[PDB]
DNA sequence: CACACACTCTCCAATTCTCTAA
DNA sequence: TTAGAGAATTGGAGAGTGTGTTTTTTTTTTTTTTT
């Protein structure tokens, strides 16, 4: 009964407020105005019910009513400033936009939260996106146009004639920006209190009809953006930066750039091309397919008897096992049903937290033009100076800082400091002083205590934020040192204290995510580069690279061969490529497992017979198998002890890992 | 307390939901109670009040809203109802329950809910033209109903008893299209079998009939479509089958696991929920009118038919405004308007059984509008069917029987002297057809009752028809100097079948063809489509246009023949019956020298008959001496028309005693 | 529910011993007749029970279904203590209600009346064959043998053998019926017709699936007027809706006016009084010319006709001679002539005042639909006739009026049943020679 | 009816896990 | 850090409740419109 009374109180404030055809300001509407924000207010944190934001949504009061606000003052405003109540006439725009930012403020659910909250998040995620299609698309989205009026009201007064309460005005109006950018489609909770049937989910599309995911992807928020001449917004907002105007736009002109890489950025009938090369790819794939097929229909009956050692007479079907004895053996392999277990694992904005290397958003290309130059114009005017206002903050207040901070402030750094490298490798019109400020010695030794002490709590994705930093750490050195003594004092520290750290992630990570173990393998793939060009030591450092686990953890990667990409590839085949004859450790690569991976990468349904992988992989392994024929010959144990693992008595780890 | 201006700002996404709101369906109840209540036509009075007074007289328990009504004031409830009927038809019901309960206090003991029936929908579709759009909206589809299931009682409420631990289930509103589906008990979440409690439960009234697209509508040569429409409580044996009906209702869908799999794709089943239904075989002429029943009269109509029988002469306008457009032909109006009326069937001490309607026929040379007429009868008569010649076979004149493919068993239609019941039915080129099918409406044309003992299905029907048949004379020319008998290819016994017989000649008179002629002209001139809204100013132009020509509006003259015929009954009291018995004896005299027309007792029963229809024709309840000298004069004037020119005067000059007068 | 069910029986039973009009206990002495001639039944009159108390009325008209069969225990009991000397196998007495209520046409009976008591009126156009009800249910379980009994009252609510052993699991349906020790009642399925007078305009007669029990099976044959009190009730046979349920009629007491199958049952059912009224009226010297001039009083002359059709509706006499052939004694009688002399109104009045009698037109009727028809049972696919207007008539007169209308290959039908009074049928493998004395 | 299918109800030993082991 | 003693959980066979069939429209009459 309280529910539907809370409905009728909300159908009550909607047809009070008034409507259109022109929209029309009811009487006492800065009352009904003031009465929502209350309830809405005292129905979220002090009895935290999200109830109230519910029933806004369903009379679509944010699309019917309180758009059209905004819409109507924009005109008046443009007016009034071109033309040369005013007070009223702005105050109710307030109230509007603070309405919008406190249903934007994006749900987050824990183990304290209590049932209801968990309960509607499902059914409030829809409705969030719901607010974002219908914002962008209001007329080429000009709400934000408005928006931004609520914050050049403050800041066009000296900074150091700022207002103690108007400061909170800055921090509302820009929290909005950031809400409705970090909309995404959350995750159907399954209710797994009883054992699933023999069928699986349905349908994982979380997009109520009125949501399509054409019109809620970043390209529609980056185009949105560059059609309400916004860029000019945050661009200024940066340009007067000589602190509450600080954390929020860390993460306001962040949130769409979190996980969309720069790849995209350079091409390296335009789109048509790559359209023709992925179907010659496809069809390539396709026909390697057919080739297991038989000529004929599958009941012609092929049947064959192996005449395998022991005399056996097992019995395997098949016409295409007629043609080839292997693909009889795998038929063999196959055919049982019996199947192990494969043990397996965001609460923050989703991201490289949680996205695969092909999840490239789709971008128009003069929408990828626009992006490319606005970046570069965010950097040009304050990316260091935003950098170094923060730097004090960050070195205050170590342990209060919440797990969202590490996850929206690393992401961010490691993110544009890769893009400023990039841009400068693939074009010099770039110097690498627009990046080089970074090196900092406070802030160094502060990141890297914070990566530190992020290892000891377990917290694995503030240590994954951490690691995407510590390759541009060392990949800015390099770039620092070969383009040239501010250098050394960032890179020496790691000579006792970090090697643990550095030599124990790899041993471990194994466990977890795909990201997790790319982190660690291109950690050291730049450590292991930066350190060449004076080599403490060349042959030390590596000696405790070369351990089981580590070796483990990289070939793990390699099964993934199906969504590998040639530097992916790359740089795992190159660990061992380099360690041949510098450290000439093959010993403990004789694991069946990387046997069977080389096997899967000549085979050509592995790697592409066109590309530039197969190749000297192909002679590598030509090699390899040379080495393993004259290593094993020599010892007849080693025929068997090439599946058991290794072993830790003194003699024999001398004698088989290194032949005496 | 929302205004009518918020129910037109939708608060809530969707329709449905936004009427479902509380304060949203408040304001609406009370916005239609207030329409209900106050809407006034143009005459002043209000026209609902009228209604629900009716309604609760008659214990009719359904109110007759027009929409144009709802549509002019309150238009934004019209389009809620034209959307969302199925949650505005229950607000509405709520609120005329409240209403009648308002004239009628108590009113619950006689019927317990209110039913409205909408009328005049203004967009019809056909069963070709619906579409996925049209989904839960009401509709106007029109056809012709093909099948009718029985009046099958259906669940209400249904109040389920749990087997396994309860006792009580909710009472559940079954939808009439779907099962009701219990799923797990609210005693405990185990499931099991579950059945109706007979203590406390409520039926309704269930048909199913049959609409298929009219042989009219559909396109030539086409196979036509059909839906099936659900007839509730208050609806089910409204619509006879064969009948051609105007079905207004909300266009439900509902999946079924047959259709599916027959089709192979997610394919639901449509069925329309019928609100209202409305008739249009035999009328088919009669668009522009208003109302689910163009016949029915209001208290105001009925004082207008009272108002305007007084007058003297009352008789000579209604038969000066037959055929407005036909010129001439005074007897064959007379009788057609003496057939329309008809007489009252009389039944002597539950025995004896005298047929109470007149058959005309008109006989005469071409050209000369008898079938015009025939076509004007079937428009303002209420039953009226038209089949001619040999496109109207014995058994379907009558009555047919055939195996049900559904069913396998035989079962029996009527035909058009069932359908026309209680009606007219007029038989274009009745020499034309043969024989052996005109010899099978002998026993329905005089003793009023179709006898059928085929395949051990052994009734009789009633069919209390009065035919009207436009005939031809051999050789295409009626000869004036040979009796009828000759003249004609019927028989004796089907001749005398006919009371009224109106001989037509086309003759050449030179004054006669000039204002034949310029009657024609002026009718041509006057029905050409190229001759305060538009509504109202259209009606005007054809009450202008039909004053000239029609003494009394058609529009009116149908309800007035309608009132006529189903409320008065007049009595042969006051006669004098040596006059009749006279005109009896010198008509059977006459016939049998010197003539060759059979007078039978049935020609004086005519006169009878022909007084009666008079008598209605005034309204009055008691045949006067003027309306039985008519009646002879009609009778003795057929008679000797049909004589050869050779007698006819020796025929008028001796009958001429008894039409003294005129 | 046992304190009100004795309450309601033991009200009943008083009803029956105590109610007497004037002098005679009518109710004790029709129980004790009705049990000497093995007649287990009683025809309740429903005015005496509403002036005997009016509860009791309002009880039975509220929930029939429910009280009938309290009423017929009430019977039973009674029955027991006034033919049993005291220090059974009595079976469950039938009670047979006649009311005077104001007749509900059979096309009003609509959702309304449901389980209530309706009074109605139509013609029989159909009677099953006898089916056998079980009232007492000796029963076993399958597994453990534990025998017990069900006893069934027949009066549908709106039971099934139990789902337990009910006295090791035994199952769910553990139950056989033991058929060697349970008692039947036979039940007949009529099928009711509305009046041809009562149909609405340009309709179709509507038919009504009616259920007869006991003493009222076997009462009425096809094609007789009856007025029915019985209780508009509700099946669900599974023979297109949802949640549609078949309507019938359950017969509670039959009025015909024809007397029961055969005539007279094949035998004289006439009261004392009304034989020796009679008796009376054939002495009268002017009989015939009283039996004349009451047929058809309106037609006018017509002396002969009248006379001939006095000798038709008596009949001659049938003879049956030692050496087999028998010779018919029933007249036939063709009034030919001119249009308009009232033959038809002559034919329609005979179909009136014979016992039994069919009006059927030459042009609308066909020889198979005349004598016998073969039909296709739609259930099992087998053939049977179903008899036409000369079997119906069978007994009586039918009235062929436009006999020239026939057509010739119709009209022949007509000559063996005419003369030699059987119907010799031989289609679809029936060969039967049916009787028809019209 | 009963044999075969689909599937809810129900259940211990091999498979994983983290406290105490070497 | 290693080879080995302790907790802790849940998938794969099986007890069991309820299903689902076989199951049919031929051939023969009777009607009706054309032929
Ligand atoms: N002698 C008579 N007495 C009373 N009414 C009569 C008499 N003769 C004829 N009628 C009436 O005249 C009409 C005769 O119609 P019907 O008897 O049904 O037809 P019919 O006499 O059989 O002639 P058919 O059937 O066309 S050959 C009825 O309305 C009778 O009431
Ligand atoms: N008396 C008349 N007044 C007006 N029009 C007439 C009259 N007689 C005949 N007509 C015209 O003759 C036309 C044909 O008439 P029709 O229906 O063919 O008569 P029939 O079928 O007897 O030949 C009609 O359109 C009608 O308007
Ligand atoms: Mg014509
Ligand atoms: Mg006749
Ligand atoms: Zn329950
Ligand atoms: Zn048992």
């Amino acid at each position: 009964f309280s529910l539907t009374v809370l409905r009728a109180r909300i159908a009550l404030l909607a047809t009070a407020i008034g409507g259109p055809p022109p929209y029309k300001l009811g009487d006492d509407c800065l009352a009904c105005l003031k009465d929502l924000k209350r309830w809405f207010k005292l129905v979220d944190d002090q009895q935290k019910r999200w109830d109230v934001a519910m029933a806004v949504a369903e009379y679509r009061i944010l699309t019917d009513d309180l758009l059209p606000i905004l819409i109507d003052w924009e005109n008046k405003c443009s007016l009034a400033a071109k033309l040369a109540n005013k007070a009223y006439y702005d105050k109710i725009a307030l109230n509007c936009l603070q309405l919008l930012v406190l249903m934007t403020w994006p749900l987050i659910v824990t183990e304290q939260s209590s049932s209801n909250q968990i309960t509607l998040y499902g059914e409030l995620k829809k409705h969030q996106l719901v607010y974002k299609k219908t914002i962008l698309s209001m007329e080429s989205g000009k709400v934000l146009r408005a928006a931004i009026r609520l914050a050049l009201d403050v800041i066009k007064i000296d900074r150091l004639s700022r207002t103690p309460r108007d400061n909170m005005v800055l921090k509302l109006v820009l929290n909005f920006f950031r809400n409705v950018i970090a909309i995404e489609p959350g995750e159907f909770t399954i209710n797994t209190k009883k054992s699933m049937p023999k069928k699986g989910i349905t349908s994982i599309d979380t997009l109520p009809p009125n949501v399509s995911m054409d019109d809620i992807s970043l390209n529609t928020v980056i185009s949105s953006f560059h059609k309400n001449k916004v860029f000019g917004f945050l661009l200024t907002l940066t340009s007067s930066l000589s602190d509450f105007i600080n954390i929020p736009l860390l993460e306001i002109m962040f949130y769409f750039t979190k996980d969309v890489n720069q790849e995209l950025l350079f091409p390296r009938t335009s789109a048509g091309f790559e359209l023709s090369k992925l179907l010659q790819k496809e069809h390539q794939m396709r026909k390697n397919v057919i080739k297991h097929t038989s000529a004929r229909h599958s009941r012609f009956g092929g049947l064959l008897s192996i005449q395998t050692p022991d005399k056996t007479r097992l019995t395997v079907s098949g016409s295409q096992a007629l043609v080839d004895e292997k693909i009889a053996l795998q038929k063999l392999d196959d055919s049982k049903k019996w199947n192990k277990r494969i043990i397996k694992k965001e609460g923050l904005p989703n991201s490289l937290l949680n996205s695969q290397t092909g999840k490239a958003i789709f971008f128009t290309e003069s929408n990828g033009k626009h992006f490319k130059e606005f970046i570069n114009n965010f950097i040009d005017s304050g990316f260091n100076i935003l950098l170094h206002s923060v730097t004090n903050y960050f070195t205050t207040e170590q342990d209060r800082m919440v797990t969202l901070e590490q996850v929206e402030y690393l992401l961010f750094f490691a993110w544009f400091v890769k893009y400023q490298l990039l841009r400068s490798k693939i074009d010099n019109s770039a110097d690498i002083k627009q990046v080089s400020e970074a090196l900092k010695e406070v802030t160094f030794i502060l990141v890297s205590s914070l990566l530190r002490s992020a290892y000891d709590l377990k917290n694995w994705t503030v240590t994954h934020a951490g690691m995407i930093a510590f390759n541009e750490l060392l990949n800015l050195v390099s770039r620092t040192k070969a383009a040239q003594d501010i250098e050394f004092i960032v890179s020496r520290l790691f000579s006792d204290e970090r090697i643990q750290l550095l030599s124990n992630l790899p041993k471990i990570g194994s466990k977890y995510s795909l990201q997790f173990m790319k982190s660690c393998i291109e950690l050291t793939h730049s450590v292991l580069k930066v350190l060449e060009q004076y080599s403490v030591n060349f042959q030390k450092v590596q000696a405790n690279y070369m351990t089981e686990p580590v070796i483990e953890t990289y070939i793990n990667f390699l099964e993934r061969f199906r969504e590998l990409e040639d530097d992916s590839i790359k740089k795992v085949f190159s660990f061992f490529h380099r360690v041949f004859v510098q450290a000439k450790e093959q010993a403990l690569l004789f694991r069946f497992d990387l046997i069977i991976l080389l096997r899967e990468m000549l085979s050509p349904d592995g790697l592409d017979r066109m590309s530039r992988s197969r190749k000297y992989v192909s002679q590598f392994s030509d090699y390899f198998l040379a080495r393993l024929k004259k290593r094993l010959k020599k010892s007849p144990a080693w025929f068997v002890g090439l599946l058991f693992p290794p072993l830790h008595n003194s003699e024999v780890g001398f004698y088989q890992r290194y032949g005496e | 307390e929302l205004t009518l201006e918020s129910l037109s700002n939708v608060k809530a996404n969707s329709y449905s939901e936004w009427i479902t709101q509380p304060n949203v369906s408040r304001t609406i109840a009370r916005e239609l109670k207030s329409f209900l209540l106050e809407y006034t036509d143009e005459t002043g009075r209000s026209v609902y009040g009228a209604r629900i007074r009716t309604l609760g007289e008659m214990n009719s328990e359904s109110l007759e809203v027009n929409y144009r009504h709802l549509a002019e004031s309150k238009a934004i409830l019209a389009l809620f109802l034209a959307k969302c009927p199925e949650e505005m038809l229950k607000i509405f019901d709520l609120v005329a329950m409240e209403a009648t309960e308002l004239h009628y206090p108590d009113y619950a003991r006689i019927h317990s809910e209110i039913h409205v029936r909408i009328s005049d929908f203004p967009t019809i579709y056909s069963l070709r033209e619906l579409r996925e759009s049209n989904l839960s909206s009401l509709v106007r589809v029109t056809g012709v109903v093909t099948r009718r299931t029985g009046v099958f009682p259906q669940l209400k409420y249904v109040k389920f008893n749990c087997l396994k631990c309860g006792s009580i289930l909710g009472p559940f509103f079954q939808d009439s299209n779907e099962e009701i589906r219990i799923s797990f008990c609210t005693n405990c979440k185990s499931k099991g079998p579950f059945r109706v409690n007979g203590e406390k439960t409520v039926y309704r009234n269930y048909q199913r009939v049959t609409l298929q697209e009219a042989p009219g509508t559909v396109p030539p040569g086409r196979l036509p479509r059909h839906r099936e429409v659900i007839l509730l409580a208050d609806l089910v044996d409204v619509s006879k089958p064969g009948e051609e009906v105007e079905v207004t209702g909300i266009y439900k869908n509902n999946y079924d696991g047959n259709l599916n799999a027959k089709n192979g794709f997610p394919v639901f089943a449509t069925i329309i929920e019928a609100n209202s239904i409305k008739r249009r075989e035999g009328n088919t002429a009669n668009e522009g009118e208003e109302g689910l029943d163009v016949f029915s009269w209001t208290e105001e109509e009925e004082r207008e038919f009272r108002k305007i029988s007084r007058d003297r002469g009352i008789i000579d306008k209604i038969i000066s405004s037959m055929a407005p457009s036909i010129y001439g032909h005074r007897d064959i109006k007379t009788a057609v308007a003496c057939s329309l009326f008809g007489g009252v069937p009389k039944n002597v001490n539950g025995k004896h059984s005298i047929r109470g309607d007149i058959n005309v026929l008109l006989l005469g040379d071409p050209g000369t509008a008898k079938s015009q007429i025939l076509k004007y009868v079937e428009k303002t008569a209420h039953r009226a069917v038209f089949a001619t010649g040999q496109g109207a076979s014995a058994v379907g004149l009558t009555a047919s029987v055939r195996k049900d493919p559904i069913t396998k068993e035989w079962t029996l239609e009527g035909g058009a002297l069932v359908l026309a019941d209680k009606g007219v039915c007029l038989i274009d080129e009745f020499d034309k057809m043969n024989d052996q099918d005109r010899t099978s409406i002998h026993e329905a044309m005089e003793q009023q009752s179709i006898s059928i003992s085929k395949a051990g299905i052994v009734t009789t029907l009633q069919a209390r028809c009065s035919i009207i048949a436009a005939a031809n004379p051999n050789g295409g020319r009626y000869n004036s100097t040979l009796p009828l008998a000759q003249n004609v290819s019927l028989t004796e016994p089907i001749l005398s079948r006919f009371d009224i017989l109106c001989v037509v000649r086309d003759l050449v008179d030179e004054e006669a063809d000039e204002r034949l002629a310029t009657f024609v002209v002026d009718s041509h001139v006057r029905s050409h489509p190229e001759n305060l809204n538009a509504r109202q100013r259209r009606l005007q132009r054809q009450r202008k246009k039909e004053e000239e020509i029609s003494p009394i509006p058609q529009e009116l003259l149908m309800k007035y023949i309608h009132y006529a015929r189903t409320k008065i009954y007049p009595k042969l009291h006051q006669m004098d019956m040596d006059k009749v018995s006279r005109v009896y004896a010198d008509l059977r005299r006459e016939s049998i020298s010197t003539g060759s027309f059979p007078i039978t007792v049935r020609h004086l029963e005519s006169i009878l008959r022909i007084a009666e229809s008079f008598a209605k024709m005034r309204l009055s309840e008691f045949v006067s001496s003027y309306d039985l000298d008519r009646a002879i004069k009609v009778v003795v004037d057929s008679f000797v028309d049909a004589q050869k020119v050779s007698v006819r005067r020796q025929l008028r000059r001796s009958f001429a005693i008894y039409t003294l007068g005129h | 529910n046992d304190d009100d069910n004795t309450e309601i029986i033991k009200s009943f039973k008083n009803f029956i011993l105590e109610f007497r009009l004037d002098s005679q206990f009518i109710y004790r002495d029709q129980l004790r007749n009705n049990i000497l001639v093995k007649n287990y039944s009683l025809t309740v009159n429903m005015e005496h029970l509403i002036g005997y108390n009016e509860d009791i009325y309002k009880k039975l008209s509220d929930e029939p279904s429910d009280i009938i069969p309290l009423f017929e225990t009430a019977i039973t009991q009674v029955a027991k203590r006034i033919s049993i000397l005291s220090r059974n196998s009595l079976p469950t007495f039938q009670l047979i209600l006649n009311s005077n209520a104001n007749q509900i046409p059979l096309r009003d009976l609509d959702s309304e009346h449901v389980s209530k008591i309706v009074r109605l009126s139509g013609i029989i156009i159909s009677t099953s064959v006898l089916s056998s009800r079980a009232t007492y249910l000796s029963i076993m379980c399958r597994n453990c043998r534990h025998t017990t009994s069900i006893t069934i009252n027949n009066f549908n609510s709106i039971v099934s053998l139990p789902r337990s052993c009910l006295s090791k699991n035994c199952g769910p349906d553990p139950y056989i019926i033991i058929h060697e020790s349970s008692k039947f009642i036979d039940q007949q399925f009529l099928k009711l017709q509305e009046i041809p007078e009562l149909v609405p305009v340009g309709e179709m007669p509507r038919n009504l699936t009616m259920t007869c029990d006991r003493y009222l099976t076997n009462k009425v044959i096809p094609g007789t007027r009856v007025t029915i009190v019985g209780i508009y009730s509700i099946y669900n046979s599974k023979n297109s809706g949802v949640a549609i349920r078949t309507p019938y009629i359950k017969i509670l007491g039959i009025q015909s006016d024809v007397e029961t199958s055969s005539i007279w049952n094949s035998v004289t059912m006439f009261t004392e009084e009304e034989e020796e009224e009679f008796l009376q009226l054939s002495r009268n010297p002017k009989l015939y010319e009283i039996l004349t001039n009451s047929i058809a009083p309106s037609i006018f002359g017509n002396e002969d006709i009248k006379k001939a059709i006095v000798c038709l509706l008596m009949g001659g006499s049938k003879k049956i001679l030692p050496d087999g052939m028998r010779l018919r004694g029933d007249i036939n009688v063709l009034l030919l002539g001119d249009p308009g002399t009232a033959k038809s109104q002559l034919l329609k009045f005979v179909e009136k005042v014979s016992p039994i009698a069919v009006y059927t037109s030459g042009k609308g009727s066909s020889a198979a639909g005349l004598t016998a028809s073969v039909q296709r049972d739609p259930m099992t696919r087998e053939f049977y006739l179903e008899g036409g207007a000369m079997v119906l008539a069978d007994g009586g007169v039918v009235c062929i009026d436009e006999f020239d209308k026939m057509r010739d290959e119709d009209r022949v039908a007509i000559h063996e049943a005419m003369e030699q009074q059987t119907i010799s049928i031989a289609k679809a493998g029936i060969t039967t020679v049916l009787n028809s004395r019209t």
